[PDB]
């Protein structure tokens, strides 16, 4: 009942991701109270290799 | 009354070029090898 | 033959073909147009 | 341990360095350093009259190049007291201390200047 | 010794105490993340500044940095 | 004439250029046969130097001191004078290719960001579409336009991601 | 005492054009496809590099023999 | 757990020597040892440079620096499935006990450790370098 539902895109607002600013399909999101419960899956890697990151509710919002 | 002595090259030549470099490196060496009370 | 022209598409391949054709044309223009300086 | 080897672990290499004024302790700093700079003095004489800048002078050939190793001698007397100076700030051996190495810097320069001025006297 | 910093966006993979070569860093409990645990940075005089930790660690951004400081014999990494 | 040039036609300097080039051929033809290979293809290379410094003359180029073509750039001078053909009908006529392969490329690029998997479609080139859009090209002056205007040609600032400031 | 004989197998290989539009298919970093530039070197530095392909020594002799 | 003691008297691989081992460092300032059980004897490669036996019992080498000794830690537990702890051993005869710290290699959690360095935000959380200026010395962001 927490955060966006599992499957839709929503928009990244951490200045400091690699995926600031881009779209990302949501894998799952925690419902025990954690820091950054929200995951997050890209198309695209970052320059480690990565394709998925948590992120807290707030720096997720739904795509538009 | 400025003009130097005809000799000076032969006094000041090496006296900066050898011998205060020599006594410069010693105190040089000696000072950053030095340690702290 | 599906997966052979499939070869031919990749990147290099196809980078061979185009400039060689696109070299070609240049060759072949001054060919029967030499020394062009000016369109005139 | 370390790689055993004869060249680093040899009797007859062993007692011949033992020998060397450098290893043999009971003997004062200053004698030490009278004893060593004799031997490289006398040394440092050779090159400088054979090959240097007025080596094809009759006679001057032998001044200049002996009057070039005093010289070269001095420099390195400056860098063994300087030496000790810096190391030794604050243990068998009394040469590696700081009173030891002062009085073996300074035997050096009296036996390195005494061993050049005894090379020119054999010249002539 | 170099400066070592763990941050809240752990997720507890212990992949950076694993990558570290000199065991600078080790996992601790914690409650701010689904593994409930987090790195931690006790030995920091002995690192090397080598960043294999960052390398390991999956997060964007890092959640441990390295901030290479003041040398010594050990963070310098000679045996003479 | 322009910039204290003169007319290539009318130039001392140029007419001599043509006997030093014309000269040189000569010489290494007088020791061959008359009718031999090497003899053939000098006697070529002797026609097309005619035929090259008389189209240059004839082109209304300007020499200098040199006694070489030199060309005018600015569009004013170009068009008062009958220069238009050195640099400035080249100018544009740069601008349509160069503009027609970037449209070109540009095109594919956003048709093969709508398929499963983009990345396999720029390693392996989609060739049927390729030479659809190639043809398409022609009229990339007047779409690239229509999409200005339309506002459809850039992206919106808050869809690219920028570093921290 | 192995004798010294001729010995092969049939047929070890299928000869098809299905890998030459499948880059990378020899490594198994490479065989998923392009999401950065990087991976269009490394699949021409390590083409050759045979005994990284395989763990098997018998199939790296088979192809630098073939090479 | 305790904190183990260490034997100087325990015996160690069956190794020839090689110049790539302790130097003057060991005399002066300190040096590591690493001790371990061997189920049997095998061959092993040594960080230094060159293979040596490990006697079946204990075994004991000593090393220049601690990334040495935990080099051969990771190829002891890795392949031969091993359990080896080394110590700091000061030229004044102390010996100082590490890794395991308190038992447990570090990558298990384990209750009891006390978090260190750990700051509470994110990496872009941090202040500006102007606000840390001019305090004594150079401090990052990241410190305060
Ligand atoms: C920064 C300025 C400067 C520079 C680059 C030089 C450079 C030189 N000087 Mg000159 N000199 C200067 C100022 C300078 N001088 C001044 C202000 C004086 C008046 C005291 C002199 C007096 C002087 C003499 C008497 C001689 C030189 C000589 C030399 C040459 C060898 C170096 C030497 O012996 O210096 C010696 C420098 C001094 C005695 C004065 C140094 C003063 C500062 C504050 C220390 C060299 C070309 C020698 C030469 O011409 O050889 C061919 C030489 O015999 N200089
Ligand atoms: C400004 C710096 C400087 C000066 C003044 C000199 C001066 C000299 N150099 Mg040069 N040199 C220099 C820099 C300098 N050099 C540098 C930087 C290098 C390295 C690139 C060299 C490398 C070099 C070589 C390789 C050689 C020279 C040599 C010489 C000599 C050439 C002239 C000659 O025939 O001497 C003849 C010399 C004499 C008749 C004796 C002069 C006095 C001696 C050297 C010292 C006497 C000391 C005294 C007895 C006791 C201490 C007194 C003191 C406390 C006041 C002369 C003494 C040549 C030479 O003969 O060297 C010995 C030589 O072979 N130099
Ligand atoms: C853009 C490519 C291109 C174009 C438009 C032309 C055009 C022309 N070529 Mg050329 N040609 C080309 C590439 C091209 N060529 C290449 C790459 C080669 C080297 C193999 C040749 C070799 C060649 C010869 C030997 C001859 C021509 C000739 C001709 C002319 C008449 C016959 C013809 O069209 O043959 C088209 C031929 C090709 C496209 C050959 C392609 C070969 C493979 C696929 C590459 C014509 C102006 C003839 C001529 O002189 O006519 C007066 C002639 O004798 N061409
Ligand atoms: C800045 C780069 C540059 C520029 C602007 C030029 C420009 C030119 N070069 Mg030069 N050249 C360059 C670099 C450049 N070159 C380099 C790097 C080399 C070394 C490889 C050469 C070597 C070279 C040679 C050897 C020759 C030229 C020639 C030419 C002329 C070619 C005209 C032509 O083919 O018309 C052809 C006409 C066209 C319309 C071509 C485009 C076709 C499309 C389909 C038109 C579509 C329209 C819509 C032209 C003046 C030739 C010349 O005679 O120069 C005086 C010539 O012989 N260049
Ligand atoms: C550049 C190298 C060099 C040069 C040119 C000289 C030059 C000289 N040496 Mg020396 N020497 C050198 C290096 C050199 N030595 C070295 C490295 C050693 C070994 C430590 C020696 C050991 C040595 C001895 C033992 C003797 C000489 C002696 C001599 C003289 C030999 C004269 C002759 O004609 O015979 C001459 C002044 C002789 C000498 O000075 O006699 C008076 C002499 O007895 N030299
Ligand atoms: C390595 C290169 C090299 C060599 C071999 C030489 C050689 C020479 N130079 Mg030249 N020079 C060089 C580089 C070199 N130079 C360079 C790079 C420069 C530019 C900076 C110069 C500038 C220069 C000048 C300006 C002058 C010379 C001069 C000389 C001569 C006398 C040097 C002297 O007095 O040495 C003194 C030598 C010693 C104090 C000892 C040398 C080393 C000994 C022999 C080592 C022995 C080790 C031993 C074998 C170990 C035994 C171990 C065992 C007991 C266990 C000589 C022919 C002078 C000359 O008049 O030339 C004709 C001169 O005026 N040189
Ligand atoms: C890249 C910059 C640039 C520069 C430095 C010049 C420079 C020049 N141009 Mg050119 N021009 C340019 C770009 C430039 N032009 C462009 C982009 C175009 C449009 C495609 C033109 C179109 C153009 C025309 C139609 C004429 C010139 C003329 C001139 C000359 C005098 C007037 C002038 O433009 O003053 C300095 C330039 C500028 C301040 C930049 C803007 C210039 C505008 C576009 C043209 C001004 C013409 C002027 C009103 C004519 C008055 C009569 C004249 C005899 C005094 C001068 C050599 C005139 C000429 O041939 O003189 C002999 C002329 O009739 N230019
Ligand atoms: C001389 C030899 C020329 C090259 C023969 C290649 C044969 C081959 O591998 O065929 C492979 C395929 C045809 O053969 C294919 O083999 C496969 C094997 O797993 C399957 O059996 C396919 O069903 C079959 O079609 O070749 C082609 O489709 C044509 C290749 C291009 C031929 C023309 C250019 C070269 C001349
Ligand atoms: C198909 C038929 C094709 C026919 C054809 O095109 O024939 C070639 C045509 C016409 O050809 C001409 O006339 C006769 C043929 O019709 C002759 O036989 C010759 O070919 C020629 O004189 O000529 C050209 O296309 C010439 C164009 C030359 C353009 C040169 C541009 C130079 C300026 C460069 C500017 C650089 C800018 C950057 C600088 C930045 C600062 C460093
Ligand atoms: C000259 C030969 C050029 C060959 C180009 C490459 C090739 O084989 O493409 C082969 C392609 C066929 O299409 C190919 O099919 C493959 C099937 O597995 C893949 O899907 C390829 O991605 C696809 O490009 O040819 C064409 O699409 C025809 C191109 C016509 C070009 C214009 C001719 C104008 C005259
Ligand atoms: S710092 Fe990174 S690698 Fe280490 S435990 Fe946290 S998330 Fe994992
Ligand atoms: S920089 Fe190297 S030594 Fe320091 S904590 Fe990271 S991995 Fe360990």
């Amino acid at each position: 009942e927490v955060g966006p539902k599992r499957g839709s895109l929503v928009k990244i607002l951490r200045p400091e991701s690699y995926w600031f600013n881009q779209v990302g399909k949501v894998v799952s999101v925690d419902q025990s109270g954690v820091r950054y419960p929200v995951v997050v899956r890209f198309e695209n890697q970052n320059y480690a290799g990565v394709t998925t990151n948590n992120y807290a509710l707030d720096e997720v919002v739904a795509a538009k | 009354p400025f003009v130097p002595p005809s000799w000076a090259p032969s006094v000041f030549v090496p006296l900066t070029g050898l011998v205060l470099p020599a006594i410069a490196m010693a105190t040089l060496f000696v000072y950053i090898e030095k340690e702290a009370p | 033959m599906k997966d052979f022209t499939t070869y031919l598409s990749t990147a290099p391949v196809i980078a061979t073909i185009w400039f060689t054709f696109t070299a070609g044309l240049l060759i072949e223009i001054n060919r029967y147009f030499p020394d062009p300086l000016v369109f005139s | 341990g370390m790689l055993e080897t004869p060249v680093t672990s040899a009797p007859i290499v062993a007692t011949y360095l033992s020998n060397l004024p450098a290893y043999r302790t009971g003997v004062a700093p200053v004698l030490r350093g009278v004893e060593i700079g004799l031997a490289h003095g006398f040394l440092l004489a050779g090159p400088f009259i054979k090959l240097g800048p007025l080596r094809n002078v009759p006679e001057t050939a032998e001044i200049a190049g002996s009057l070039s190793a005093a010289g070269l001698v001095l420099i390195l007397a400056l860098c063994l007291s300087i030496y000790g100076s810096a190391q030794f700030q604050s243990a068998r051996d009394p040469l590696f201390s700081a009173d030891g190495w002062s009085e073996f810097a300074a035997g050096f320069l009296v036996g390195g200047e005494a061993g050049v001025a005894w090379a020119y006297v054999c010249t002539q | 010794a170099h400066i070592v910093k763990i941050y809240d966006t752990c997720i507890g993979c212990t992949q950076c105490v694993r990558a570290c070569p000199l065991d600078v860093l080790e996992m601790v409990p914690w409650d701010g993340c689904k593994a409930s645990q987090m790195a931690s940075a006790p030995r920091t005089e002995d690192c090397v500044g080598c960043k294999r930790c960052e390398t390991a660690c999956p997060t964007d951004f890092l959640s441990v940095r390295v901030y290479l400081g003041s040398e010594s014999t050990r963070s310098m990494g000679l045996s003479y | 004439d322009i910039a204290g040039l003169t007319p290539c036609s009318e130039s001392k300097a140029y007419a001599k250029l043509e006997k030093k080039e014309l000269k040189t051929l000569e010489k290494r033809l007088k020791q061959y046969e008359a009718d031999s290979a090497p003899a053939v293809a000098l006697k070529a290379t002797m026609e097309r130097t005619k035929a090259r410094f008389a189209n240059y003359a004839k082109a209304g180029l300007l020499c200098g001191n040199d006694g070489l073509p030199h060309l005018i750039a600015d569009p004013g001078l170009a068009l008062k004078y009958g220069h238009a053909g050195e640099v400035f009908i080249p100018t544009f006529g740069f601008l349509y290719v160069a503009g027609y392969i970037g449209y070109v490329g540009r095109q594919y690029l956003i048709a093969v960001k709508g398929e499963a998997k983009p990345t396999d479609k720029e390693i392996i080139i989609d060739v049927p579409l390729a030479t659809k859009l190639a043809w398409q090209g022609a009229g990339w002056p007047l779409a690239a336009v229509q999409e200005l205007q339309r506002g459809t040609l850039l992206e919106k600032e808050e869809n690219i991601t920028v570093s921290p400031r | 005492a192995k004798k010294v004989k001729i010995a092969v197998d049939r047929n070890p290989v299928e000869t098809s054009f299905e890998k030459w539009a499948k880059p990378g298919h020899f490594s198994r970093t490479l065989s998923k496809g392009p999401n950065t530039t990087t991976w269009i070197w490394n699949l021409h530095a390590d083409a050759h590099d045979f005994d990284s392909h395989t763990s098997d020594l018998e199939e790296i002799s088979r192809k630098v023999f073939s090479a | 757990w305790t904190v183990p003691t260490l034997n100087p008297d325990t015996p160690s691989p069956i190794f020839g020597g090689s110049t790539g081992g302790l130097l003057r460092k060991a005399q002066t300032e300190e040096f590591y040892v690493i001790t371990w059980e061997a189920k049997k004897e095998q061959i092993f490669e040594m960080p230094t440079g060159g293979a040596a036996i490990m006697r079946q019992g204990p075994n004991l080498l000593k090393f220049g620096k601690k990334e040495q000794c935990l080099a051969l830690t990771t190829q002891l537990r890795n392949k031969f499935k091993l359990t080896p702890c080394f110590y700091r051993v000061f030229p004044d005869g102390k010996v100082q006990y590490l890794h395991p710290a308190d038992g447990v290699y570090p990558e298990k959690v384990n209750a009891g450790r006390v978090g260190a360095n750990q700051n509470m935000r994110r990496i872009g959380q941090n202040v500006n370098p102007i606000k840390v200026k001019f305090s004594g010395r150079m401090m990052s962001p990241a410190e305060i």
